[PDB]
């Protein structure tokens, strides 16, 4: 198409532009190298070039792929590690035998060896097609399908060719739309971009929580599943920790990991430790590599991939939500993105913004957090899907004032803080009662209070100890250890076995990970009669160490609660609380005579 | 827009006709009159593009998915029942019912498809263990009673076979005597005489009575036990008695 | 003619200039989508226009031009009212279109209807901490500053759903002699804020009208700045010619600021202080300007937009600038939040600009203005008797800052604390206030009259 | 709270049939003025603009 006009530094500059927008994607001379143009200035078009630009003259021509720059979207996403800018790690790591990525590659996104059986759905000749429909399935699991075939977006017509059932490959075509004449063929996997968040028909309010076994994350400020939260990263506080327990430990269908400035240890360490450990759904082949997504860019790969890794883990969580599966989008960090933006923005020379950031970065950053959330699916056929944007925010240029975590930190109504010493305390998350806070706890209240709780009584109650005992530590350290009444002693003593049993947790067992909310609900409401008759035992005369003696094994057992199966009632109630509580009612007369 | 109006109207006529194929159902086919008369006649997407620019048909998202999702719910239901068949008259009040519903997305009815979707998805694709076979006909005869009382009715035989197939469904490899106590309680625990007769196949009593004869048979080490274990691995039918004459031998 | 260059979302073309400034241009590309935009700037043999659909995938020499020839202009109409549209205006539920009959432009008012009059009618909203502490009056611009981390959209979803209620009763005290209206202004917000501000709007009643705009961060930052001129339009628009009395909400002004900064580094432009535009006085003086009375003497445009720190600091150019430009401000406290207290509006910076020109003769007392102040005062010395007390302690300090300690401590926890659905008069305000007041001497309350302080102290 | 669910579906049923009476006169009278507007749309597009 166009000709190199002239090449300095790491963009490229290029003449003879004839209709080449900007928006896509194309290979400046014959190394094919990835690059975009960002900006034209006359006949002349200006291209930022994301690999090394070595053996690169003047006079070369600059071929166009034929679409925008975005990913491919089809079976065979579970189970592999790629990168933001759609490229085979499987296959450099088969071909080149590595983790990095060379430069000049032009393979395509998807897999074509591995092949899939295609099912055709109730769509037959004769009646029309839409976008959003269900077209058909594919397999994409190592032992059950999830990856629904459905039309994509802009496109539309009646089924001229309905292909059987059978096994084909991604190459091959296996559906073909009439509009028009001849519109375009379609095959299993399907394009698109990055830049355009996937359409549906309609957004409702998320009101569902996120299945991922915390019993204090769950207890204290339950994260409901569509929502928008920010987490302070510290690069070794607890960041990735939370991800690699909340992929594992988590049951959810689907799931999408997102490492844009990540240094490299913990993509392999969550990388490694996928197939090793087993899910709490019972999967088998893999359950926990097979249902999640691994995309994973280290600081020294291009800025393409980091700068496109939020927006290809958007539009994979976009078409999973679409599809009727629930998808949790862990991403690590935030600030990789921004630094990986102003280091194209300052490259490309562009006008810089405050505190060294691109223009863009707060419009980009508030249409990330506005992308994701629970909505119903497009078309006629609407399914229930949510979308989970759980973000690391790190710091950048060693200052708390900047827009990145300050924007980040205001537009988003969720906050779980991680601490250093939290960590090495073996505590997951690293926030007991002044690190996180939740604006969507009503709701997620009133669902799972919806279904079976007694959680809405013994919420404030919960974090109300926690709180008391936070101010009575100052005033027992300030004031004197002497100056505090029996109450205070056993709301703390309440507080630090509520806080070891619920916060303190660091997968010891195969209970430790999946945690149901009957035995959340009913560990609250335990801890909350313990405390009430404690309260009442010690204000009808008696001794805090007579107390706690007099309790004994009522209250060890309630610390010691967790290390029991969770299938004590049915399959998810603990029968040791319902129990408990008349045996603590039984004890709570002994206790005080 | 117009892409959305048209693949929902003919979506919905195509799940329609898809649901029931005799075209039985005069109460939801009665209201569903204008959609389907565009679909039962000649109609270009240019007749309802222009149509649906003027007013002259349903434009709302909100309505159109909120109507699409009751036949959504309801052909969702209708299929995961199989291969269990459901009365129309059952599927009309069903129908009937989940149309005058406010919720229609947090209700149960959405969490219980769902909840034998996955119980149909893990049973059709499990491995060689017991708890596929038990499951399969513990989930066989909560589809032929969710089937026959319908899931507008929350009866104890439903929820408590959802909950024995869920319970199920979380074991594992190594939990082979919580399946098959779990299975030889739940099945003791019914108040039927036989829960698999005149719905699952004689040979599918017969391996779950060959699969306890099987487990119960290395345990006999006498003639005796040997003799009384072995007269009741001739029956093909499974039954609370044979259970419990087998469980007084061991 | 075609595309001559494109940075960013402003794109150069190389039509003549013989349309006139504003004007709206179609560009047809052969890709199947067609954007729409107005002329930012216009020269000889060469454009720039910025498009308020698409953001990239413009093509150089595959782009085509058309002349509309009308100019950018909001039509604003009576049958709006009752039904959701988005940011450039055009409804998301795909129904009837806008139906518009007047023009107004965006870039400054088309009337200029200043009053002449100052507003003395005291409008009520159902909160004793917001009306008592800050005279309110008919069109007067009030701004609410926030910070990261806290509720502006919870106090402004219950400054919009108390609004509405009082009105009633409002109306024959003389303090509202029109019906009441709402405008909704979302740019930068999340679905389920929008949701919510929806379901505050319904269980109001303002949801028949009222006009609402769906702008999100998905979009274009130039479809989304012209969403507050179209608002502030069709309130002033409504307000001037049907004689009633309109409240505007648009948030947030760090949303709209960040797309003037974000297109004003690709321009020639050069930017002011703290990254931001050095052109920001004449976009939001003119969303300033459109405030106070209307021609007749029987309307008014008031502004209550929410302002969000970008960086959670008090030397930014949009609250320095917005806070002088307008004639009060409401200040958030996250100690007050984080303490319990609800709403946690501050009485320590908050003032207002009219005190004892705003209250009338039916509606409101004539000691509201010297109890605010001598509240506000008494809060401030309350205040630093507080931290000089956290400091230094109780035993160590006077016996006067005694009284202002728990003055400050009563007055925190009691007159502050209210619910999300109770609403509380003006008149309540005063009385409620007396009996906190009534702490101290008479000799070391000066700031109101005698005959006021001593008739009921 | 039995009476929010199912009892909302009747004043949808009443809004919609009690705006049948509404909905004939905005065509009746609409239906009267259209040559007149039609005749004075034709020539505003048939002169030169």
């Amino acid at each position: 198409y166009g000709a190199i006009y002239s090449v300095s530094g790491p963009v490229v500059i290029a003449e003879n532009m004839i209709g080449c927008a900007m928006y896509e994607l194309v290979k400046v001379g014959h190394d094919n190298l990835v690059g975009e143009v960002i900006r034209i200035d006359g006949d002349k078009a200006t291209i930022q070039v994301y690999e090394e630009t070595a053996g690169l003259t003047v006079g070369d021509p600059v071929l166009r792929t034929g679409k925008p720059l975005s990913v491919e979207l089809g079976p065979g996403l579970m189970e592999t590690i790629y990168d933001g800018i759609q490229r085979p790690l499987k296959a450099i790591k088969e071909e080149s035998q590595s983790i990095y990525i060379p430069r000049g590659i032009d393979t395509p996104a998807l897999d074509r060896t591995i092949k899939w059986q295609f099912t055709p759905g109730k769509f037959q000749v004769g009646d029309h097609i839409s976008g959003g429909d269900i077209y058909g399935s594919v397999f994409e699991n190592s032992l059950i399908s999830s990856h629904k075939i459905l039309l994509p977006p802009r496109s539309r017509g009646t089924i001229t060719w309905i292909a059987p059932a059978g096994e084909y490959t991604l190459d091959e075509k296996i559906l073909e739309v009439e509009f028009d004449g001849k519109k375009s063929d379609f095959t299993l996997y399907h394009t698109w971009p990055v830049r355009v968040p996937r359409p549906v028909t309609e957004k409702l309010s998320a009101d569902y929580p996120l299945l991922t076994g915390q019993r204090v994350l769950d207890a204290l400020f339950p994260c409901v599943q569509g929502g928008t939260t920010c987490i302070p990263g510290a690069f070794g506080c607890g960041k990735t920790v939370i991800s690699q327990s909340l992929s594992k430990y988590s049951n959810s269908d689907a799931i999408i990991y997102v490492g844009c400035g990540e240094r490299g240890n913990e993509m392999a360490e969550v990388l490694m430790e996928f197939p090793e450990l087993y899910t709490e759904m019972s999967g088998t082949k893999e359950p926990i590599m097979k249902r999640t997504t691994l995309v994973a860019n280290t600081s020294n790969m291009p800025v393409a991939a980091r700068e496109a890794s939020i927006y290809t883990g958007i539009t994979l969580a976009e078409y999973f939500r679409d599809q009727g599966k629930n998808v949790s989008m862990i991403a690590d960090s935030s600030s990789r993105w921004a630094e990986a933006l102003r280091e194209i923005s300052g490259r490309l020379g562009e006008m810089p913004a405050d505190q060294g950031f691109p223009a863009y970065l707060g419009a980009k950053l508030a249409s990330f957090y506005e992308r994701a959330g629970k909505a119903v699916a497009l078309g006629s056929p609407d399914r229930t899907g949510s979308v989970s944007i759980v973000a690391a925010v790190s710091p950048a240029g060693g200052d708390f004032s900047d827009p990145v975590t300050t924007a980040t930190l205001g537009i988003t109504q969720v906050f779980w803080g991680l601490d250093k010493k939290l960590a090495q305390r073996k505590h997951f998350p690293s926030i007991n009662t002044s690190v996180s806070y939740s604006k969507y706890t009503n709701v997620l209240n009133k669902f799972y209070d919806s279904n079976y709780p007694e959680f809405p009584v013994l919420r404030d109650r919960m974090k109300e100890i926690l709180s008391n005992a936070e101010e009575l530590e100052q005033v027992v350290q300030l004031v004197g250890k002497s100056a505090l009444s029996d109450s205070d002693k056993i709301t703390l003593d309440v507080a630090t076995l509520i806080k070891e049993d619920f916060l303190q947790q660091n997968g010891y067992s195969t209970y430790d990970a999946f945690c149901p909310i009957w035995k959340t609900f009913d560990m609250m409401r335990a801890f909350i009669s313990y405390h009430d008759e404690a309260q009442k035992a010690v204000a009808n005369g008696a001794n805090w160490s007579k107390l706690a003696d007099s309790t004994g094994d009522v209250k060890h057992a309630v610390s010691s609660s967790k290390f029991f199966e969770p299938s004590r009632g049915e399959k998810e109630v603990h029968g040791e609380f319902e129990k408990l509580l008349s045996t603590m009612q039984e004890r709570f007369a002994e206790s005080t005579d | 827009y117009h892409s959305q109006v048209v693949g929902k109207i003919g979506y919905i006529a195509r799940c329609m006709q898809t649901i029931d194929p005799e075209n039985n159902l005069k109460k939801i086919r009665e209201d569903y009159q204008d959609v389907l008369i565009w679909a039962e006649k000649n109609y270009r997407f240019e007749e309802i593009l222009e149509a649906s620019k003027s007013g002259k048909c349903p434009n709302d998202l909100d309505a159109l998915s909120r109507r699409s999702l009751i036949l959504l719910e309801l052909l969702r239901l209708v299929s995961s029942i199989s291969p269990f068949k459901m009365k129309l008259d059952l599927i009309e009040s069903q129908y009937e019912k989940m149309k005058q519903h406010v919720n229609l997305w947090k209700s149960d009815y959405h969490v219980k498809l769902n909840q034998l979707n996955q119980l149909t998805d893990y049973l059709k694709n499990a491995a060689p263990t017991p708890k596929n076979n038990f499951l399969r006909a513990m989930t066989s005869v909560l589809q032929m009673q969710i089937a026959q009382y319908g899931i507008t009715e929350d009866n104890e035989g439903i929820n408590q076979l959802f909950k024995l197939g869920l319970h199920l469904l979380a074991m594992a490899n190594e939990k082979i005597d919580e399946q098959y106590h779990l299975f030889k309680g739940y099945v003791k625990d019914q108040p039927e005489e036989s829960p698999f007769e005149g719905i699952l196949p004689a040979e599918d009593q017969k391996i779950l009575v060959k699969t306890m004869i099987d487990y119960a048979m290395p345990k006999l080490s006498s003639k005796v036990l040997q003799d009384k274990l072995s007269a009741l691995s001739s029956s093909d039918v499974l039954t609370k008695t044979l259970l419990d004459s087998i469980d007084r031998i061991v | 003619n075609t595309v001559s260059g494109v940075n960013g979302p402003l794109v150069i073309l190389e039509k003549v200039k013989f349309p006139r400034y504003n004007e709206i241009v179609n560009l047809t590309l052969p890709d199947g989508t067609v954007r729409q935009g107005q002329v930012l700037e216009i020269r000889g043999d060469r454009a720039i226009v910025q498009v308020f659909e698409g953001t990239s995938g413009i093509d150089v020499k595959k782009t085509t031009v058309e002349f509309t020839g009308e100019s950018l202009r909001i039509p604003v109409s009576e049958d709006m009212l009752g039904r959701i549209f988005d940011g450039s205006g055009r409804p998301i539920d795909n129904g009837p279109k806008v139906f518009a009959e007047d023009y107004l432009d965006i870039n400054g008012s088309p009337i200029n209807p200043y009053a002449r009059i100052y507003p003395e009618e005291m409008i009520s909203t159902g909160v004793s901490a917001i009306d008592t502490m800050n005279s309110i009056a008919r069109g007067q611009k009030i701004p609410i500053f926030s910070a990261s981390g806290l509720p502006h959209n919870e106090i402004a979803a219950q400054i919009c759903r108390q609004a509405g209620l009082v009105r009633p009763t409002k109306d024959v005290h003389d303090g509202h002699e029109e019906n009441f209206s709402i405008v909704f202004a979302a740019m930068g917000v999340n679905l389920e804020t929008a949701r919510f501000f929806k379901q505050d709007f319904e269980e109001n009643g303002s949801l028949e009208r009222t006009s609402l705009f769906l702008n999100l961060a998905n979009d274009p930052t130039i479809e989304r700045i012209i969403t507050p001129r179209l608002a502030l339009t069709t309130a002033e628009y409504l307000a001037y010619q049907t004689e009633r009395h309109v409240l505007t909400i648009l948030t947030d002004m760090s949303s709209y600021a960040d797309a003037l900064r974000e297109v004003s580094a690709a321009r020639e432009e050069v930017p002011g202080r703290r990254g931001y535009p050095g052109y920001m006085y004449t976009d939001l003086s003119t969303i300033y300007e459109r405030a106070g009375r209307v021609e007749g003497r029987n309307g008014s445009i008031t502004q209550i937009p929410i302002l969000t720190m970008p960086n959670d600091d008090i030397t930014h150019p949009i609250p320095d600038l917005t806070g002088y430009i307008t004639e009060g401000q409401i200040f958030v406290d996250r100690q007050l939040h984080n303490k319990g207290i609800y709403p946690p509006i501050n009485v320590l910076p908050s003032l207002s600009r009219l005190m004892k020109s705003a209250i009338g003769e039916g509606m409101t007392r004539k000691d509201h203005g010297d109890v605010s102040n001598q509240l506000y005062a008494k809060y401030a010395i309350g205040k630093d008797a507080a931290a000089m007390k956290a400091v230094v302690g109780e035993e160590a300090l006077s016996i006067e800052d005694k009284l202002s300690l728990e003055f400050l401590e009563k007055f925190e926890k009691t007159f502050i604390t209210q619910g999300a659905y109770e609403d509380r008069t003006v008149f309540e305000s005063l009385d409620q206030a007396w009996s906190l007041l009534r702490i101290y001497p008479k000799e070391m309350l000066n700031r109101i009259s005698p005959k006021i302080l001593d008739e009921f102290y | 709270e039995q009476k929010n669910a199912g009892g909302v579906g009747e004043l949808e049923k009443k809004a919609e049939a009690g705006v049948q009476g509404e909905l004939a006169e905005i065509k009746k009278i609409a239906e009267k003025k259209k040559d007149d507007v039609v005749k004075i749309l034709i020539e505003t597009v048939i002169k030169p603009s």
